[PDB]
C-alpha cells in the first residue's frame, strides 16, 4: 500500500 | 513524520486531527487535515473511502496531542463528508485524493480563531512555489516506517519541492505522478511524511502568507532514497473546493  | 522535530499546535494552528468512532465505542486516529475556513476542513479522500459515514467521525482543532486533551482544543462533528467522486488508486498513485469535511460543534458553531486555531490560506488557481522551495509538513504519523505506534505529540519537518521532471524519472515514480500532484523530499532523504500523516498540510510561503500547497497523499516507503512524498496539488483543485464549499 502506498496510501498515507 | 520521519525526522523533523516535535512542535505544538500554535506553530501549525490550522492542523485538524480526525478520529473515527468504532462500533462498540473505541475511538482511533484516522488522518490529519487543514482548516481552510471556519466551517471547513480539507483532507484526503483515501482516509475515508473505506468508511464514508460522516457520523462516525470527530474532528479536533487546537489539539497538540494524539490521545490526551490539549488546553484550548475544540471538538466538532462532521456535518458533511465530501469525498472526490473521481478518486481512484492505481499501483502507487492515488488520484483526486482530496476530501472536505464540514464541521460544527454540538452547539452548532464553526471554528473560532484563537492562539491555537487559525485558518490557512488557499493558493490562487495554478499558483505554486518554485521547485527547490522549502515547505513544511505536519502530522501525528509514524516516526519510523517500521513502528506500530504513533507519536503522542504533534511533529513537523521541512522538505523541498521536487520538479515533475525529477519525480517522473523511472527510478523515482514514473507516470504514477501526474500534474495534479506535487513531489517533495529532503535532498539527503532523511525526513519525510509516513503512515498516519495523510490528509495533512504541505505549507509554503506564497505572497507573504502561509499557504496550503499540498495534502499528504502517498509514497513508497518513508524517507527512502529516490522515493519522495507525493501530495495532492491544491492549486489545481480550486473549482472543486469552491463548488463543494458553496451553498
Amino acid at each position: 500500500c502506498s496510501a498515507f | 513524520i520521519i525526522g523533523g522535530e516535535f512542535t505544538t499546535i500554535e506553530n501549525q494552528p490550522w492542523f485538524a486531527a480526525i478520529y473515527r468512532r468504532h462500533r462498540g465505542g473505541s475511538v482511533t486516529y484516522v488522518c490529519g487535515g487543514s482548516l481552510i475556513s471556519p466551517c471547513w476542513v480539507i483532507s484526503a479522500t483515501h482516509c475515508f473511502i473505506d468508511y464514508p459515514k460522516k457520523e462516525d467521525y470527530i474532528v479536533y482543532l487546537g489539539r497538540s496531542r494524539l490521545n490526551s486533551n490539549t488546553q484550548g482544543e475544540m471538538k466538532f462533528e462532521v456535518e458533511n463528508l465530501i469525498l472526490h467522486k473521481d478518486y481512484s488508486a492505481d499501483t502507487l498513485a492515488h488520484h483526486n485524493d482530496i476530501a472536505l469535511l464540514k464541521i460544527r460543534s454540538k452547539e452548532g458553531r464553526c471554528a473560532q480563531p484563537s492562539r491555537t486555531i487559525q485558518t490557512i490560506a488557499l493558493p490562487s488557481m495554478y499558483n505554486d512555489p518554485q521547485f527547490g522551495t522549502s515547505c513544511e509538513i505536519t502530522g501525528f504519523g509514524k516516526e519510523q516506517s517500521t513502528d506500530y505506534l504513533y507519536p503522542e505529540q504533534l511533529k513537523m519537518t521541512v522538505v523541498k519541492l521536487i520538479s515533475h521532471r525529477e519525480c517522473q524519472q523511472p527510478h523515482y515514480y514514473g507516470s504514477e505522478v501526474t500534474t495534479k500532484m506535487l513531489c517533495a523530499a529532503d535532498p539527503q532523504w532523511k525526513t519525510d511524511s509516513c503512515q498516519g500523516d495523510s490528509g495533512g498540510p504541505l505549507v509554503c510561503s506564497l505572497q507573504g502568507r502561509m499557504t496550503l500547497t499540498g495534502i499528504v497523499s502517498w509514497g513508497r516507503g518513508c524517507a527512502l532514497k529516490d522515493k519522495p512524498g507525493v501530495y495532492t496539488r491544491v492549486s489545481h483543485f480550486l473549482p472543486w473546493i469552491r463548488s463543494h464549499t458553496k451553498e
